[PDB]
DNA sequence: ATCAGAATCCCGGTGCCGAGGCCGCTCAATTGGTCGTAGACAGCTCTAGCACCGCTTAAACGCACGTACGCGCTGTCCCCCGCGTTTTAACCGCCAAGG
DNA sequence: CCTTGGCGGTTAAAACGCGGGGGACAGCGCGTACGTGCGTTTAAGCGGTGCTAGAGCTGTCTACGACCAATTGAGCGGCCTCGGCACCGGGATTCTGAT
């Protein structure tokens, strides 16, 4: 299910923060990290919802793991 | 999707506890209990749909299903039909010993199995559910 | 569910200073999360204040120099001014 | 006719920087999520809203890191994003040790 | 009401309640929440003021989260406070690097 | 004034851990502040697991769950372990 | 067993950190046994610390523990050092890397 | 060229000692200090701390300008190094 | 420089569905009064922080000298961009062979 | 004759092969800016003594906020309708690269 970002999806997004040109590992790299990022974030909000006991991961899991780590979203009931 | 659903289920708890409040006070006033009757299809239609059963164990209906269980101060039962009703969520239902916990239901099963006016067939399912809830404790 | 929110107050908020300008809801939600944001990180800078000092109150001037703390140089100092007018009115009344 | 080579990709660029609409596609997104949440814990769901945010906070986290990403690739002289300048940013974040 | 008193339009006793029931101090003084909600107000309508200019200049009468993040992310000050939080439908600032540009 | 400070827990610990190692008063200060730094952080943690369950008491669920966000894999499983068998045994007895 | 130290075989003061957790402002309601798995928890990772400072200062050949021990025990700690990655020891000096 | 620095690195990095000189950084922090409010007193303890957390603070600078300028494929720092590692951290 | 012609902004008419406004009510903020203590205030102690002065000497510094490294310029090529062709897998309709 | 399991459709980015250009990368050359060394001035540092602002502590005394209790209106939920804006085709610009 890695595989599902496709090299067009990270194209676009190097071309929303300004990237002209990319190499071809980069697809390759960009998985990586954001595997580690959402690794963390899900492992947090998994951790939040097992204190809750509840069958769902939570919007609000969501935003308590983003403030967690300090990237505070505005827009989800925070 | 999903935050939606339990706010209608919330929604839904609020209906049935004022329900169950307004056939309270009835039978206190010499009236009979027509309001749970009244609320029984859209509660029977909601237990019914099985992908809202996550929400509402998220939401803890089930406090509210012990809650019309519950026999009125009046030593009268429940009308039959709520309680097959309740009885058939229930097997509909993958309950876990957490709910339960949040409920407190297994009195209300176990005053069930004891008592002797209930229908023996609920008699049955009774000691059945109580039995499948026993299970996963010992093992 | 009777739960609480900002969202009429920003209203009138954005009524006073835009009179002919409306608000999606969407943008109404991110206002009363930085509304909730900023009001957690004030207190609990207040509340780390008070118990730096052994205090059991807050009060306005923890809430004063919280602001000092928290906000940048020119706004910090407008915040205190309307902080301080809107204190001295109220309590000029009564 | 052809264009030069980096002509599309300003278009692109202010294309990109104009809109807001998410970028990934949503089922591979949720089959991705789905795929990490079940080495923790079997049987969970997620509320759509909370794939909608891991996704908004995902795609504001790739572009910040392509931003710092193209600010070190023009640093060292060049044009093209490689590996080594990713790693240079996350390292000099404190990201990675 | 509390909020009459004071000239205001956000609500004191709210706040006050959110204060005693946040388990922040043993008390709280009467002119804490005032001061409080004073600031909040000041800066929702700063906000609100450049918000408002934000959807002016694209010609809209609405304000949508695109216009919240402009006027964020152009404002220093509010940059500065606003440093580590993304808005969603947010995106971001038009900014072309120097070298990139054709010739 | 009796001023508080974990030091002669430390000299426990260090000599249960270390009984031929000594500890300089400098290192003693560094670790009193270690351990006020824990306790804030996994007081304030708890603190804000409780508000946000609508809870107004602390148990050991909590603590136990603050544990496993703040530390990593194996000194969050290793603490937790720790942890339980303490509360088990303080129970017990 | 008088303290509640010695009823959880314990080295850390219970009865401190409950005072404190009380007398902390922190929620209205504290447990009974969250004042000792936090004790356990403080413990184990003090005696964790203590550890690899002993075995830097065996290495350098010195019975004292100084804070160039600590920050080495620390800034070598694959898991210490990302816990206490934002945080500044004073005296502690750097470690070698070429 | 290039090896009494890397005896003198290797020399400082087995070392824990404070470099700043002890009395013109309290001369510097007194006169940075006369702008808030006039006539403060400091602690020793408070200027102590302040020269560790300034040293540290530019140790770990000039490890990530450091890190820059090797990528540059370079050995010498140059200031736009210092400015490009201030951009990254999210400096102002 | 000039040009055709790909991309774009623009204009306007058409739909809609969400923002805004308005009625009903209930719960929480507001009024009223009562108590207990947290903290303001004053007064007292005495530590430590500032202040200066003398003497020592290692560190800073100014300067000289040289070279190595940074920066500009040339060349090579190869691997990204831009593009058209082929693919695919979600879910569907028409179909053939055995009971 | 029918149910049964099966093969061929359509379809929207995405996967892919390709040309070829321009950009990454390597090599070279040189000039200066920085390192290295040396003799010289500086003030940090070390030590001493002096003075005292102000910080830490204590005891008193009251106004302020917590707490109950009664009360009513603001803010909530429901629901309604209009217009701000989204969308599309046409009209009209305006850049691109080719000449």
């Amino acid at each position: 299910n890695i595989q599902g970002i496709t090299k067009p999806a990270i194209r676009r997004l190097a071309r929303r923060g300004g990237v002209k040109r990319i190499s071809g590992l980069i697809y390759e790299e960009t998985r990586g990290v954001l595997k580690v990022f959402l690794e963390n974030v899900i492992r947090d909000a998994v951790t939040y919802t097992e204190h809750a006991k509840r069958k769902t991961v939570t919007a609000m899991d969501v935003v308590y793991a983003l403030k967690r780590q300090g990237r505070t979203l505005y827009g989800f009931g925070g | 999707l999903e935050q939606m659903q339990d706010e209608l289920i919330q929604q839904l708890k609020l209906q049935m506890e004022e329900s169950a409040i307004r056939d309270a006070n009835n039978i206190e006033q010499g009236k009979p209990a027509i309001f749970k009757l009244k609320l029984l299809p859209k509660v029977k239609d909601i237990l019914l749909r099985a992908n809202l059963a996550d929400s509402i164990l998220d939401n803890n209906l089930l406090a509210s299903v012990r809650l019309w269980l519950e026999p009125l101060p009046d030593a009268s039962l429940p009308a039959y039909q709520i309680q097959k009703v309740l009885f058939d969520a229930i097997k509909s239902l993958p309950i876990k010993t957490s709910h339960l916990r949040e409920s407190g239901l297994g009195k209300v099963m176990v005053f069930y199995q004891k008592s002797k006016r209930v229908e023996p067939n609920l008699k049955r399912t009774a000691e059945k559910l109580i039995s499948d809830w026993t299970r996963p404790i010992m093992g | 569910s009777r739960k609480e929110s900002y969202s009429i107050y920003v209203y009138k908020v954005l009524k006073q200073v835009h009179p002919d300008t409306g608000i999606s809801s969407k943008a109404m939600g991110i206002m009363n999360s930085f509304v909730n944001d900023i009001f957690e990180r004030i207190a609990g800078e207040a509340s780390r204040l008070a118990h730096y000092n052994k205090r059991s109150t807050i009060t306005s001037r923890e809430i004063q120099t919280a602001v000092r703390l928290l906000l940048p140089g020119e706004l910090a100092k407008h915040a205190v001014s309307e902080g301080t007018k809107a204190v001295t009115k109220y309590t000029s009344a009564k | 006719h052809r264009y030069r080579p980096g002509t599309v990709a300003l278009r692109e660029i202010r294309r990109y920087q104009k809109s807001t609409e998410l970028l990934i596609r949503k089922l591979p997104f949720q089959r991705l999520v789905r795929e990490i949440a079940q080495d923790f814990k079997t049987d969970l769901r997620f509320q759509s809203a909370a794939i909608g945010a891991l996704q908004e906070a995902s795609e504001a986290y790739l572009v910040g890191l392509f931003e710092d990403t193209n600010l070190c690739a023009i640093h060292a002289k060049r044009v093209t994003i490689m590996p080594k300048d990713i790693q240079l940013a996350r390292r000099i974040r404190g990201e990675r040790a | 009401t509390r909020s009459s008193r004071a000239g205001l339009q956000f609500p004191v006793g709210r706040v006050h309640r959110l204060l005693r029931k946040g388990n922040y101090s043993e008390r709280v003084g009467a002119g804490a929440p005032v001061y409080l909600a004073a600031v909040l107000e000041y800066l929702t309508a700063e906000i609100l003021e450049l918000a408002g200019n934000a959807a002016r200049d694209n010609k809209k009468t609405r304000i949508i989260p695109r216009h919240l993040q402009l006027a964020i992310r152009n404002d220093e000050e509010l940059n500065k406070l606003l440093g580590r939080v993304t808005i969603a439908q947010g995106g971001v600032l038009p900014n072309i690097q120097a070298v990139l540009l054709p010739k």
